[PDB]
C-alpha cells in the first residue's frame, strides 16, 4: 500500500467517525458509518495473508448487517413520526432495532464473537485502531439516544459482555485475543452506566482508550503476539516489561492506579439509582480480567523465563522507530487517580 | 378494495424475496432479485414514483449482470441448485411461502399486531391526499433539489465513490 | 416474557400449589428451550434427531427443576404457615438442585446445585420482600 | 477429537473384511496366514488388485516394491502397523 | 569510538534544542500573563480592587 | 542456594494454542510465527475446448 | 443521563464560557498544578528510560517541555472543572429557591425532647 | 398501515433471515444483503411519497449509492477469498477461532 | 393500465409463438440428437466448471460508475433552479471526481485485464 493511499484511508475512517459525531440528521449518521466501514476494510488488510482476508470478510459481514438493521430502525422511526433528527426515537420497535444494531457494531455480547477473531487476524496497528477508534461513533450515537434506552436490554447485554469477556480471556495464550476480550468486558462496563450518566460512559471510554493505546504500543515496541514471545522481552528490554506489568495492574482496576477510577465512579453512580446487586456482580466478575492480567504479568515481568542464544545478537541493536506518545500514555494509564474530580469538565 | 393491484405487486415482491433468500444457486437468486426489483419499480410507479422506481430497476439490473458474471466465475458447482433440487432449499422456500400466507391471513381477516403494530388493510387508495395543482412533479423537484439544497450530500457521496474505487483497487491487489 | 413471571407471581405464596408449580414449570421449560436453541446454534449436533434429543433432555431437565422448585416451595410455605419467608424458597431451590444432580447423575453436582440454588432462591425471596431492583430505573 | 487409537485387532478385522469381499477368494478357506498364490491360487494381478483394495481401505498409498512383499493377510497387517506406527 | 555515522555527534542539534527551549519559555510567559489577566478580570467583575 | 526461576517444562504450559487443553482442542495447532499460512494446492482447472473440426 | 449538556445559553464548543471569568482563577502554586507538573516530569523520565538514555539527566530541554506542557494544560483543565462545579452549585441553589414546597423548613427539636431508643451492649 | 407496508417489512425480515442463515456460497449472502437494501429503498420511497416530504425524495438515491459501495466491497472480498481457496464456501474461513 | 395490457399482449404473443413452435412440427428426439455440441466430439469437462474473469476489476468499477448515472440524471430538472452557480459547481465537482476515479484506475493499471 502506498503511504499516501494509507493516509487517505485513515483520514476517511476518521472523517466518517466525525461525520457521525457532528450530524443532526439520521441519514448523515448512517452515511458516516458507511464511509467508516468502506475506508476501514482495506486497513485491516494492509499486510496480505489468508488470515487478514478472513478477518476483513467477517468484519464486513458483521458491520453490513448492523448497518442494514440501523437503516431499518431509522425508516421505522420516520414512518411513525416524520422526523429525521437524532433526538429520541418515537417507536419502541425502532428503539430495539437501533440498540441491537449499535451493540453489534460495538461487539457487545451476544454479538461479541467477531471481535477476538478479527483482532487475531490483523496486525497490532490494525488491532489498535479497531479497539480504540472504532468505538467512538456507536457510543456517541448511544449517548445521544440514551433517554430512549430500554434499561433491561442494555443492562443484560452489558452484564453478558462483562461475564463473557472475563471467561473468554481466561483461556487465551495469544495476546491479541486477550486484548479483544478485555475490550469486550470494558465495553460492557461502558454500556452498563449509559442509561444513568453518559459522563461516566465518556470517562470510562477515555480511560480505556488510554490504557489500550499504552498496551498496544508496548506490544508493538516489543514485537510479540504470544505469551511465550513476550516471555523473552525481559532479556532484551526489562524496562518495557516492568512498565507493561504496571499497566496490566492498572487495567485490572487495582487502586491507586488509573483503571480503578472508572469502575469506582460507575459503581457509585449506580448506587445513586438504587442499583446495588448489579454493580456488585460486575466487580466480582471483573476479578476474572484481573486474574488473567496477573497471569500475563507472572509470565512476562515478575519471573524470568528461559531465553535463546540468538538473543545475544539483538543486544547489539536499538529501535530505529520510536513512539512519541508512549511515555505520556503510560503515565496517563497509571497516575491520574488524584485528578479524578476533573471529570466534571467532561459534562 | 379497488382491484388490489398494489397488494398483488407487494405479494410478488415478497415471493421473490423468499425465492432469493432460500438461497439456490446464485443464478436463480439473481433472477429472483431482478423480479423483485421490477415489481418494486411497479409498486413505486403506482404510488407516483416514476423516476425512483425506474432508477432502482436500472441499478439493480446492472448489479445483477455483474453478479451473474461473478457467479459464473467463482460461485459455480457441477450441479447448480434449484428450488426443488434440495430438501433444505425447498423447505426454506415453502416455509417462506406459508409464513407470508399466514401473515396475510391474520392481516386481512382480523386486526392483529404481528410485530410492530396492527391494521385492517382496506387497500392503499384510502390514504392518498387528492392534491390538485402544479405544472411539475414534486418527486422530480425534490430529487433535483440535491444540487441546490444537498451540497453536503453531494460532497460526501462523491468522496465515498472515489474512496470506493481506491478501496477496491487496494483490496484486490494481492501480493 | 415477563408475562410468565407475572403469572407465577400473581398466585399467592402459600395457596394453589398446583397452579404455582405449573407456572414454574412453564418458566423452566422456556429457559431450557432457549438454552437448547443456543446450544444447537453454536454446537451443531451432527444430525436432526440428535439435536431433537438434546433439546428434549435440556428442556425436560429445566422443566423438572422448575416444577420441583415451585411445588416444594409452595408446599413448605403452606405447611409451615410461614409465607414471606426465605426458608421456603431455600428448600425449593435445594430440591431443584437435587433434581439437577439426579438428572446428571452426579453427587457433587447435586450437592453444589442444592446449596447454590437454595441461596439464590432465598436471595430472590428477600429481594421480593424488601423491593430490591435488579434493573433499576434511572431515578437520578 | 480425531479417530480413536486404531489397534492391531481393528486393522486385522478390516483387512479380512476387505479380503473376503474379493470375489476370487473362498470366504471360509481364507485365513490370516494364507498365502495368496499358494493357498488361494491367485495370480500376480490378483495380488495387485488386493493391494489396491488395501490402499482404498486404509487411505494411504503403497509402492510396488513393498506390495511385492505383502503375500498374505498377516504381512499386510504388519505393513499397515509399521506405516501407521501401531504397537498394539 | 563508534564506526558508524552516529547521528548524535559530539554536538547536539542546536535547532531542535532552541525550538524546545523557546516553546517552553513562550508557554511559561503566556501562562504568567494569562493568570495575571484572569486575576485582574475576577477582581474587576466582583469589585474587589 | 538460589531463587527458583521457570524452566522449559514450566514454560511449555503457555506455549499451546489455548490454555486448559481439552480433547477437542488438543488437535488445535498454534498459528504460524508470521501470520502467513502455507498456500493450498487448490489447482484451478483450465477449460478444455474442442475447436473444430466442424 | 445527560445532565448539563442541554443547559440553555450553552455555546457548543467553547470549553470556557465568558461567565467563568467571574470566578477566581486557580493559583499557580495549586497542588493540583504541582501534581500535573509531576506527571509531566514522570513522562519525561519514562521517555528517557524507554529510549535507553541516562534517565535523570539525558534531555533537560525535553523534560522542561514535558513539565511546561502538562502545567499549561492543567491550568485550563482546573479552570474548566472549577467553573463546572460552580455552575452545578448555582443551578442547585436556584432550583431550591424556586421550589420552596419541595424543600420545606421543619422546626428542629432538641435532644432533650426527642426520644431515642437505647440498646444496651451486654 | 396499508398491507403494502406489512409486505415490504416482511420482505426485509425475510432478507435478514436469509442473510443470517448461511449455506455454503458467500454470493447468496451478498444477494441477501442487496435484497435488504432494495426493501429499504422501497419502504423509504413509499413513506416519503405518501407524506409528500419533497426534500426527502433525494434520500433514497443516496441510499442506492452507498448500497453500490457495499456491493462492490463484498465482491472485492469474495474475489480474494476465491483466490485463496478456489471456492467461495464460508466453511474455509475458519483459520481464526474465539 | 394501458402499459399492463401492452406487456401482457407482447408476452402472450411470444409464448404463443413458442407453443406453436413446440407443438406443430414432428419431433424425433434421441440421445445423439440432444447431446451437447463441441463441433465433433464429446466435451472433456463440464460447462458448469468455473470460468475465469480477466476483467473482474473493471466489472467491480462498473458498479460504482453505474450510480454516477443515478446522481447525474436529474440534471435537466436541476438546471431550472434559481441558484445556478451552486448547482453548476456541484455538477462539475461530481463529474470531476468521476474523471479522477477513471484516471486513478487508468494510471494504476486497473483497466488492464488479468493475464
Ligand atoms: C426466573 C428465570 C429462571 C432462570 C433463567 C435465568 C438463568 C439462566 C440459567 C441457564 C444457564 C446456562 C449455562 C448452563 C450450562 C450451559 C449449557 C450446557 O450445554 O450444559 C449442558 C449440561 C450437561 O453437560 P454436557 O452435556 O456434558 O456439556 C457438554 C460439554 O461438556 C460442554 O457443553 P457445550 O460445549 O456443548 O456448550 C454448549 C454451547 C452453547 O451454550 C449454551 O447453551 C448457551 C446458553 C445461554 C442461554 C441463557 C439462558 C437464559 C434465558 C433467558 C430468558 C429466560 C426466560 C424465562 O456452548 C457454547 O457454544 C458457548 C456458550 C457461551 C458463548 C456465548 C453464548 C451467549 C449467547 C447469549 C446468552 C443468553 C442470551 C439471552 C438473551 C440475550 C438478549 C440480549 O447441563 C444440561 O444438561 C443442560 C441443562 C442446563 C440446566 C438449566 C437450569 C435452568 C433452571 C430453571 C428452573 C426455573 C425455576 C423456577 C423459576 C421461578
Ligand atoms: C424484523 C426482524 C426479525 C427478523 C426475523 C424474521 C424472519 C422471517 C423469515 C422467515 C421465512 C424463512 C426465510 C428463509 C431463510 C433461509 C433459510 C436457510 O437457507 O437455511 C439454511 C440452513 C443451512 O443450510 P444447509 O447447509 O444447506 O443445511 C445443512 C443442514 O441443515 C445442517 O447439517 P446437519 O443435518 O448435519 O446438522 C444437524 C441438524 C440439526 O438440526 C436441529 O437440531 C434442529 C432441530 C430442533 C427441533 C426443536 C424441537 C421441537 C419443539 C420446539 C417447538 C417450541 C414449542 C414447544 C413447547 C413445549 C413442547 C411440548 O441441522 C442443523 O444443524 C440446523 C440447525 C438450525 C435449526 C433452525 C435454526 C433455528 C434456530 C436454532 C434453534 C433450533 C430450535 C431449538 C428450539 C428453539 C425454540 C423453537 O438450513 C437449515 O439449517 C434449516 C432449513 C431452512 C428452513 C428453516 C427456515 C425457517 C426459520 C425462519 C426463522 C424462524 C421463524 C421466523 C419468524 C417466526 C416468528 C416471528
Ligand atoms: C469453617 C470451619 C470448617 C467448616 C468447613 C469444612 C467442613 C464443612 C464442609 C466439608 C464437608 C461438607 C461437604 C458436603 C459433602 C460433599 C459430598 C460430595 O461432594 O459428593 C461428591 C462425591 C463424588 O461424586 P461421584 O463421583 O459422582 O459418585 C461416586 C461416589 O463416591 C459413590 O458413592 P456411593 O455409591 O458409595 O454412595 C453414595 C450414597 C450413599 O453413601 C453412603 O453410603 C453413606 C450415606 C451418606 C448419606 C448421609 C450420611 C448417613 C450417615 C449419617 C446420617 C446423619 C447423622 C446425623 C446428621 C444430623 C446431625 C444432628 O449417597 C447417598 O445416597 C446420599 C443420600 C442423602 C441422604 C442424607 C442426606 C442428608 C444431608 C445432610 C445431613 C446432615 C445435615 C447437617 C446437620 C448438622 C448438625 C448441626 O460423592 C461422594 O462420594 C459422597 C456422597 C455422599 C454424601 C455425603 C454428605 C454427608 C455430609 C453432610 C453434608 C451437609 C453439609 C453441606 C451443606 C450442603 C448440603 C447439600
Ligand atoms: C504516592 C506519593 C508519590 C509517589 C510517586 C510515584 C512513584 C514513583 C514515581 C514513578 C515514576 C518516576 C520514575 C519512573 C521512570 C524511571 C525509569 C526507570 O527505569 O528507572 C531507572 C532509573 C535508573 O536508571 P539509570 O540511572 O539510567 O542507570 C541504571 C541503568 O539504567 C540500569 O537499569 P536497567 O533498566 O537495566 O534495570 C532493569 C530493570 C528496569 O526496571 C525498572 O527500572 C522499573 C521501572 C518501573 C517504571 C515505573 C512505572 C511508571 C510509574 C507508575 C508508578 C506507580 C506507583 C503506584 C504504586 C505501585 C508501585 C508499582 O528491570 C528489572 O530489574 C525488573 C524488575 C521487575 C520487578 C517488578 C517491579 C517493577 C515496577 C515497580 C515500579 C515502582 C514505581 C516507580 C518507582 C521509581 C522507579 C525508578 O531510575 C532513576 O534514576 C529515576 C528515579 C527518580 C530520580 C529522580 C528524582 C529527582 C531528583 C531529586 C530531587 C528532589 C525532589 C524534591 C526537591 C526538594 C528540594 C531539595
Ligand atoms: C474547517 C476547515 C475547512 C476546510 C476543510 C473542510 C473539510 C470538509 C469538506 C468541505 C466542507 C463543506 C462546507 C460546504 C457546505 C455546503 C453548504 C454551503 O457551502 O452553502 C453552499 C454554497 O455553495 C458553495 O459553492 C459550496 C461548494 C463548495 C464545495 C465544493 C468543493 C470543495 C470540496 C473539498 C472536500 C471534498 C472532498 C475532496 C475533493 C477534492 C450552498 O448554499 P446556497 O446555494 O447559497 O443556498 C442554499 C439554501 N437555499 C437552497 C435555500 C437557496
Ligand atoms: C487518561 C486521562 C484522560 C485524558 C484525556 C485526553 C487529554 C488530552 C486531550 C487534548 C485537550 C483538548 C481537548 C478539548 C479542548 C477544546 C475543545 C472544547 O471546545 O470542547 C469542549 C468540551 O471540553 C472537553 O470535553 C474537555 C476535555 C478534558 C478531558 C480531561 C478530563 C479527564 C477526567 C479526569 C482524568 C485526569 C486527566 C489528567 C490530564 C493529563 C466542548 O464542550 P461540548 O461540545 O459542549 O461537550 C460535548 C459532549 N457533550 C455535549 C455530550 C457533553
Ligand atoms: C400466430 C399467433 C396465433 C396462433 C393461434 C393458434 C395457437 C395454436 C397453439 C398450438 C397449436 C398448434 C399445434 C398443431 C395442432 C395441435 C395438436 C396437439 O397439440 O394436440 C394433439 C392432441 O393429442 C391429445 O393428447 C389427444 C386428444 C385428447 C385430449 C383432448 C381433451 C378434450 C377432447 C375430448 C373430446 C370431446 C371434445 C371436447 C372439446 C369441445 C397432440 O398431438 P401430439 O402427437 O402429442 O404432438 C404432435 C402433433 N403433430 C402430430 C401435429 C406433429
Ligand atoms: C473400459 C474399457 C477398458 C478396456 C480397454 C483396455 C485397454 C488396455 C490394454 C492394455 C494392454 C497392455 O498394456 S499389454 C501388457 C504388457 N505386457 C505383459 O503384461 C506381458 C508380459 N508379462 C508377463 O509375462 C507376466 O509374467 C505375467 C503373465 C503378467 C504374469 O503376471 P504375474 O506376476 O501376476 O504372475
Amino acid at each position: 500500500m502506498n503511504p499516501i493511499i494509507y493516509t487517505t484511508l485513515i483520514m476517511t475512517v476518521m472523517s466518517g467517525t466525525m461525520l457521525v459525531m457532528i450530524s443532526s440528521h439520521w441519514l448523515l449518521i448512517w452515511i458516516g458509518f458507511e464511509m467508516n466501514l468502506l475506508a476501514m476494510i482495506p486497513v485491516l488488510m494492509k499486510n496480505f495473508n489468508p488470515r487478514a482476508t478472513e478477518a476483513a470478510t467477517k468484519y464486513f459481514l458483521t458491520q453490513a448487517t448492523a448497518s442494514m438493521m440501523l437503516m431499518m430502525a431509522i425508516i421505522i422511526n420516520l414512518l411513525y413520526s416524520g422526523q429525521w433528527t437524532i433526538t429520541k426515537m418515537f417507536n419502541p420497535v425502532a428503539m430495539t432495532m437501533m440498540t441491537m444494531a449499535l451493540a453489534m457494531k460495538l461487539g457487545l455480547s451476544p454479538f461479541h464473537f467477531w471481535v477476538p477473531e478479527v483482532t487475531q487476524g490483523i496486525s497490532l496497528q490494525a488491532g489498535l485502531l479497531l479497539l480504540t477508534w472504532q468505538k467512538l461513533a456507536p457510543l456517541s450515537v448511544l449517548c445521544q439516544i440514551s433517554q430512549s434506552i430500554n434499561p433491561n436490554l442494555m443492562l443484560t447485554m452489558a452484564m453478558l459482555s462483562i461475564l463473557i469477556g472475563g471467561w473468554g480471556g481466561l483461556n487465551q495464550t495469544q495476546l491479541r485475543k486477550i486484548m479483544a476480550y478485555s475490550s469486550i468486558a470494558h465495553m460492557g462496563w461502558m454500556t452498563a452506566v449509559l442509561p444513568y450518566n453518559t459522563t461516566m460512559t465518556i470517562l470510562n471510554l477515555l480511560i480505556y482508550i488510554t490504557m489500550t493505546l499504552a498496551m498496544f504500543m508496548l506490544l508493538i515496541h516489543s514485537s510479540a503476539t504470544t505469551t511465550l514471545s513476550l516471555s523473552h522481552t525481559w532479556n532484551k528490554m526489562p524496562v518495557i516489561t516492568s512498565l507493561m506489568m504496571v499497566t496490566l495492574l492498572s487495567m485490572g482496576g487495582l487502586p491507586p492506579l488509573s483503571g480503578f477510577m472508572p469502575k469506582w465512579m460507575i459503581i457509585q453512580e449506580m448506587t445513586k439509582n438504587e442499583s446495588i446487586i448489579m454493580p456488585t456482580l460486575m466487580a466480582m466478575t471483573a476479578l476474572l480480567n484481573l486474574y488473567f492480567y496477573m497471569r500475563l504479568a507472572y509470565s512476562s515481568s515478575l519471573t524470568m523465563f528461559p531465553s535463546t542464544n540468538n538473543m545475544k545478537m539483538k543486544w547489539q541493536f536499538e529501535h530505529t522507530k520510536q513512539m512519541k506518545l508512549l511515555p505520556t500514555m503510560i503515565v496517563l494509564s497509571t497516575l491520574v487517580l488524584p485528578m479524578t474530580p476533573a471529570l466534571s469538565s467532561l459534562n | 378494495m379497488t382491484m388490489y393491484i398494489a397488494f398483488i405487486l407487494s405479494t410478488i415482491f415478497v415471493i421473490g424475496f423468499v425465492g432469493f433468500s432460500s438461497k439456490p444457486s446464485p443464478i436463480y437468486g439473481g433472477l429472483g432479485l431482478i423480479v423483485s426489483g421490477g415489481v418494486g419499480c411497479g409498486i413505486v410507479l403506482n404510488f407516483g414514483g416514476s423516476f425512483l422506481g425506474l432508477m432502482v430497476f436500472l441499478i439493480y439490473l446492472g448489479g445483477m449482470l455483474v453478479v451473474f458474471g461473478y457467479t459464473t466465475a467463482m460461485a459455480t458447482e457441477m450441479y447448480p441448485e434449484v428450488w426443488v433440487s434440495n430438501k433444505t432449499v425447498f423447505g426454506a422456500f415453502v416455509s417462506g411461502l406459508m409464513m407470508e400466507f399466514c401473515m396475510v391471513y391474520y392481516a386481512l381477516k382480523e386486526e392483529e399486531v404481528e410485530i410492530i403494530f396492527k391494521f385492517n388493510g382496506l387497500g392503499d387508495w384510502v390514504i392518498y391526499d387528492t392534491g390538485d395543482s402544479g405544472f411539475f412533479s414534486e418527486e422530480a423537484m425534490g430529487i433535483a433539489a440535491l444540487y441546490s439544497y444537498g451540497t453536503w450530500l453531494v460532497i460526501v457521496t462523491g468522496w465515498s465513490l472515489l474512496i470506493g474505487v481506491v478501496v477496491i483497487m487496494e483490496i484486490t491487489r494481492g501480493n | 416474557a415477563k408475562t410468565l413471571l407475572h403469572k407465577y407471581s400473581d398466585i399467592p405464596e402459600g395457596t394453589e400449589c398446583h397452579r404455582k408449580a405449573y407456572a414454574s414449570t412453564s418458566i423452566g421449560g422456556a429457559t431450557g428451550l432457549i438454552v437448547s436453541a443456543y446450544s444447537i446454534a453454536l454446537k451443531p449436533p451432527a444430525s436432526f434427531l440428535e439435536g431433537v434429543a438434546r433439546t428434549g433432555r435440556y428442556t425436560f431437565t429445566s422443566a423438572a427443576i422448575g416444577a420441583i422448585f415451585g411445588l416444594t416451595s409452595c408446599i413448605s410455605a403452606q405447611v409451615r404457615e410461614k409465607p414471606d419467608d426465605p426458608l421456603n424458597y431455600f428448600i425449593g431451590g435445594c430440591a431443584g438442585g437435587l433434581t439437577l444432580g439426579a438428572r446428571t447423575r452426579s453427587y457433587g453436582i447435586g450437592a453444589a446445585a442444592c446449596a447454590y440454588m437454595g441461596l439464590t432462591a432465598a436471595l430472590v425471596k428477600m429481594g421480593q420482600l424488601e423491593g430490591w431492583q435488579v434493573f433499576a430505573e434511572p431515578k437520578v | 477429537s480425531d479417530a480413536p487409537p486404531l489397534t492391531l485387532e481393528a486393522i486385522k478385522d478390516r483387512v479380512l473384511y476387505v479380503l473376503k469381499l474379493y470375489d476370487k477368494i473362498d470366504p471360509e478357506k481364507l485365513s490370516v496366514n494364507s498365502h495368496f498364490m499358494k493357498d488361494l491360487g491367485l495370480d500376480s494381478l490378483d495380488q495387485v488388485e488386493i493391494i489396491m483394495a488395501m490402499e482404498d481401505e486404509f487411505g494411504f498409498e503403497i509402492p510396488d516394491i513393498d506390495a511385492e512383499k505383502l503375500m498374505c493377510p498377516q504381512e499386510i497387517v504388519d505393513y499397515i502397523a509399521d506405516k501407521k506406527d501401531v504397537y498394539e | 569510538k563508534f564506526y558508524i555515522r552516529e547521528p548524535p555527534h559530539g554536538s547536539p542539534d542546536w535547532l531542535k534544542v532552541g525550538l524546545t527551549l523557546g516553546t517552553s519559555v513562550f508557554l511559561w510567559i503566556y501562562l504568567i500573563k494569562q493568570h495575571k489577566e484572569d486575576v485582574l478580570e475576577y477582581k474587576r467583575r466582583n469589585g474587589l480592587e | 542456594a538460589r531463587q527458583w526461576q521457570p524452566d522449559v517444562e514450566w514454560a511449555e504450559q503457555f506455549g499451546g494454542a489455548v490454555m486448559y487443553p481439552t480433547k477437542e482442542t488438543a488437535h488445535w495447532k498454534p498459528p504460524p510465527w508470521n501470520d502467513v499460512d502455507p498456500p493450498k494446492d487448490t489447482l484451478v482447472s483450465n477449460l478444455t475446448l474442442n475447436f473444430g473440426p466442424q | 443521563m445527560t445532565m448539563m449538556s442541554g443547559r440553555p445559553g450553552r455555546v457548543p464548543l467553547q470549553f470556557l464560557p465568558n461567565e467563568a471569568r467571574s470566578l477566581p482563577p486557580p493559583k499557580l502554586t495549586d497542588p493540583r498544578l504541582v501534581y500535573m507538573g509531576f506527571l509531566g516530569y514522570c513522562s519525561g523520565l519514562i521517555d528517557n528510560a524507554i529510549r535507553r538514555r541516562p534517565v535523570v539527566s539525558a534531555g533537560l530541554h525535553r523534560q522542561l517541555l514535558y513539565v511546561t506542557s502538562f502545567v499549561f494544560f492543567g491550568y485550563y483543565l482546573l479552570k474548566r472543572q472549577d467553573y463546572m462545579y460552580a455552575l452545578r452549585d448555582h443551578d442547585m441553589f436556584a432550583y431550591v429557591k424556586s421550589h420552596p414546597e419541595d424543600f420545606p423548613e421543619k422546626d428542629k427539636k432538641t435532644y432533650g425532647e426527642i426520644l431515642e431508643e437505647f440498646h444496651p451492649v451486654r | 398501515m396499508p398491507l403494502v407496508y406489512m409486505n415490504i417489512i416482511m420482505a426485509f425480515a425475510i432478507a435478514l433471515a436469509g442473510l443470517l442463515m448461511y449455506r455454503s456460497h458467500l454470493m447468496s449472502s451478498l444477494l441477501c444483503l442487496e435484497g435488504m437494501m432494495l426493501s429499504l429503498f422501497i419502504m423509504s420511497t413509499l413513506i416519503i411519497l405518501n407524506t409528500h416530504f419533497t426534500l426527502a425524495n433525494m434520500m433514497p438515491i443516496i441510499l442506492l449509492v452507498f448500497a453500490a459501495c457495499e456491493a462492490a466491497l463484498g465482491l472485492s472480498l469474495l474475489v480474494m477469498v476465491s483466490n485463496t481457496y478456489g471456492t467461495d464456501y464460508v466453511q474455509n474461513l475458519n483459520l481464526l477461532q474465539c | 393500465m394501458n402499459i399492463m395490457l401492452t406487456l401482457l399482449t407482447n408476452v402472450t404473443l411470444a409464448s404463443l409463438l413458442v407453443l406453436i413452435a413446440f407443438w406443430l412440427p414432428q419431433l424425433n428426439a434421441y440421445s445423439e440428437k440432444t447431446s451437447p455440441y463441441e463441433c465433433g466430439f464429446d466435451p472433456m469437462g463440464s460447462a458448469r466448471l468455473p470460468f475465469s474473469m480477466k476483467f473482474f476489476l473493471v466489472a467491480i468499477t462498473f458498479l460504482l460508475f453505474d450510480l454516477e448515472i443515478a446522481l447525474l440524471l436529474p440534471l435537466p430538472w436541476a438546471s431550472q433552479t434559481n441558484n445556478l452557480k451552486t448547482m453548476l459547481t456541484m455538477a462539475l465537482f461530481l463529474l470531476i471526481l468521476l474523471a479522477a476515479s477513471l484516471a486513478y484506475e487508468w494510471t494504476q493499471k486497473g483497466l488492464e485485464w488479468a493475464e
